[PDB]
Parts: C-alpha cells; structure tokens; sequence
C-alpha cells in the first residue's frame, strides 16, 4: 500500500 | 499563482539560481501532483526534476521548498515500483531520514509519509529504508509518556509508516527491526484512536504470517488479549486485522493457539461466524478449523464455548468459501476428536448440511466432506451405532449423493464406495 497526499 | 502551472515552467523555475523561484514552481509542482486525478507522475520524472527535489529536502534555512520537494516525492513514490524507484534512485531514502529530525513537525511527518511509501513497493525498499537507519528516529518521535499529546495525523501517519516496515515476505522484516519495533506498535495497539488502531492490528498481521518463531516474537509480548478485545471491536476496520494476527498465531504451535482460547477468544466467535462480512465469516472459520486440528482439549474448548452449532450454521448456509472452510473445521475435529465429541457434531446437525455440500463441483470439498464420514463412521463403529449413521444419511439423501460420487477424482469415487460398502 501507498499513500498519495492530495488537496 | 502556483495554479494550473506547465511543467517546462516548473522546469523553468527549478532550473533558475534563485531559492524562492525554486520554492514556487516545486509548489506548482506538489499542487499539479496532488489534483484529485491523473497526476502526472511520469511527466515530473521525464523532466528530471527527482534529482532536484532531492536536493531541495537537505535545505535546512528553506523550511518551505523542503516541505514541497517532500510533498513532491511522496507522491511520486505513491505510484508504480517504477515511480517508486525513481525516488529511491534520486538518493531521496538517506535525505528523508534526515528529515525526520526536523523542527517543524508538517515536514517531520511529510518524511515519515514518503518513507512509508517506499517500504511499501516491497521488500528490498523496505529493507533499504532499514538499511539507511530509518526505524530509530521514527521509534524517536514516539517517545512520549503519552502518545495522545502528538497530532491524530501524525501518530497515523507514523503507524502506517511503520506497519509497512513490518510488511511483506520474501524476505519477511529483519528480525532485528521486528523487535526494535515491536515494543513500541504495542503501545499504538492500546492507543484509543481506531485507524492507528487498525494500522497497528495490521502491523501484527504481517508478523505473524510467518514461520512460528516470528508468531512467538509476538505472542511474548503480550498482545493476544489485547487482539481479542480489539476482536470485538464495532469497527470492521480494527476487527479485519485483529483477526487475521488471531489467526495467523493459531497455525502456529498448540501452545500459541491456547494463548488465544486462554485471553477469550471464542467468546467472540459466536459473533464473528455470523458476521454480516463474508470476509470475516470466511476468516474466522477459517480460524476455527486450525483450532479444531489442534488438541483434543483445545476441541473440549471450542464445544464448550458453544461454536459446534455456529460452524453447523456456516456449513448450512454461508458463501461456499466459508462454508469450505467450514468443511475443514469439521475434518478436522473428526479426526483428533473424541467419539464423544464426535457424537455431539452428529447431535447438533452436521450430517444433513454436510452430505448437501456433497452435490458441489469442488473435488477438494467431496474429498473433504468424505474424509469427515469415514471419521464419524469410525466413531460410530466404536459404539455399534454405525446402522443408525446410515439411516441418518440415507433419509437426509445421502447416500444418493455417494451413490453418484462416477467422478473424474480416482480417491474421491474410490472413499465413496469404500464408504458405500462398508456401512451402506
Ligand atoms: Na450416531
């Protein structure tokens, strides 16, 4: 699992 | 004003010699690699600026562009093992490590974030992050009296971090890193937030799924209560991963699966194997038929908790793959139980949903099922109560189905007529 950081 | 921004004057501004024209376009940057959809990853890579934004994260008296560039590369390294890769390959593990001892908290946890993105591409990642030292400045900034004075974000975020430096086989964590970091994802475990609650149930799944010294790493450290309480949590997302660790540590030795009926855990089973989740249905009967090839104790204690009537349930009606794992369970206890145990699967009902499963496709589930008859068969000749089996199963129309187990499978029609002959 990965985790994309957004707003 | 770092809006909507194209890449060459991303590149533009990276390329320029001054820190602040830097520090706006490797915002534009992180802000164009943030949007809800399509980032564009590739296109960031393609235009070389990893190598910069990697430089940008030692910029100690620019505390902002440091913030950004991390940001940046989080989320490049929140793509493909290729994405992933391209991070690494940039030098951004050993500048993120250092990044961990930062001031300033936002960017402290944007590094624990990135290195939690690349432990999870897989082992060899996860290992190097290891290598560069990573595990004592993480375990650092959780050495705290009380872990409820630091941020919800941050404790997620560092618990998530460090469930993926537990994750993954082939190789498994080193043993070293396991137990340097276990005595602090114990502390997490008794922590009130439920998603650090989760990451940390999660964190001891991937410890126990392994060989039975890496389960007893665990088990020594007192958890298994701690896992059954959090078993019966109302969150689904705690109770997904506290028992799939419940169920990993009952494949290990009898003794670790009498830790587990020792700290109550088949109290909750009766809740759990009527689980409106088929996962959780399909896993804890799963968990129950590796209690039941246990000792003959261990089966007194499944019956005595009252789950016999529960996995007659899931064999009776359950999705087929619960209701396979059903058929295990009840294979299982046929063969290391006691005839009066045995008697007492017969006494609840298990004959007639049994031998309806027989009319399946699944070879391995016939195979199972009939392995389970001739068990019970057996019992019953010890008795001399063998006639009354058959009547039993004749009426339920099992016979009928044995009759007709002409299959492909040779042991499958073979037991079908070594049963059909020595007790029909
Ligand atoms: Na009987």
């Amino acid at each position: 699992r990965k985790r994309r950081r957004v707003a | 004003g770092t809006v909507n921004w194209s890449v060459e004057d991303i590149v533009k501004g990276i390329n320029s010699n001054n820190l602040e024209s830097q520090l706006q376009a490797t915002q534009a940057a992180r802000k164009l690699l943030s949007r809800e959809k399509q980032p564009p990853i590739d296109n960031i890579i393609r235009a070389g600026l990893i190598p910069k934004f990697v430089s940008f994260l030692g910029k100690t008296d620019c505390s902002p562009i440091q913030f950004e560039s991390a940001w940046a590369l989080t989320n490049i390294a929140s793509g493909t093992s290729e994405q992933t890769k391209a991070v690494v390959d940039g030098g951004a593990i050993p500048a993120f490590i250092s990044l961990l001892a930062s001031p300033h908290a936002h960017i402290s946890e944007q590094a624990v974030w990135a290195l939690g993105n690349i432990a999870g591409d897989g082992s060899a990642f996860r290992d190097l992050v290891i290598k560069h030292g990573a595990i004592d400045p993480l375990l650092a900034l959780l050495a705290v009296p009380d872990l409820s004075t630091l941020a919800c974000g941050y404790l997620r975020n560092l618990t998530w971090t460090l469930s993926n430096l537990c994750r993954n086989k082939n190789p498994a964590p080193p043993l070293d890193a396991v137990e340097q970091i276990l005595p602090t994802l114990v502390r997490l475990l008794h922590h009130n937030d439920p998603e650090v609650l989760a990451d940390s149930c999660w964190a001891i799944s991937y410890l126990t799924d392994g060989p039975n010294e890496r389960i007893e790493m665990v088990v020594k450290k007192g958890v298994v209560p701690q896992l059954v309480k959090l078993l019966g949590a109302t969150e689904l997302p705690i109770v997904t991963p506290a028992l799939r660790a419940i169920g990993n540590i009952v494949t290990g030795t009898d003794e670790q699966t009498q830790k587990v009926i020792d700290a109550g855990a088949l109290a909750v089973f009766p809740s759990l194997l009527t689980n409106p989740k088929t996962n959780i249905q399909k896993e804890a009967t799963w968990t129950m038929s590796n209690i039941t090839a246990g000792r003959q104790d261990q089966i007194q204690q499944v019956v005595n908790h009252g789950l016999v009537p529960f996995l007659v349930g899931v064999l009776s009606k359950a999705d087929f793959k619960t209701q396979k794992e059903a058929a295990w369970a009840i294979t299982n206890y046929t063969s290391g139980g006691t005839v009066e145990q045995i008697v007492y699967l017969v006494h609840c009902g298990i004959i007639e949903p049994l031998m309806n499963l027989l009319s399946a496709k699944d070879t391995k589930i016939i195979q199972v099922i009939l392995d389970a008859i001739s068990n019970i068969f057996q019992a019953a000749e010890k008795l001399g109560e063998t006639e009354k089996l058959s009547i039993m199963i004749e009426e339920c129309g099992g016979l009928d189905k044995i009759e007709a187990l002409r299959h492909e499978n040779e042991s499958v029609y073979k037991a079908s007529l070594n049963l059909i002959e020595k007790y029909f």
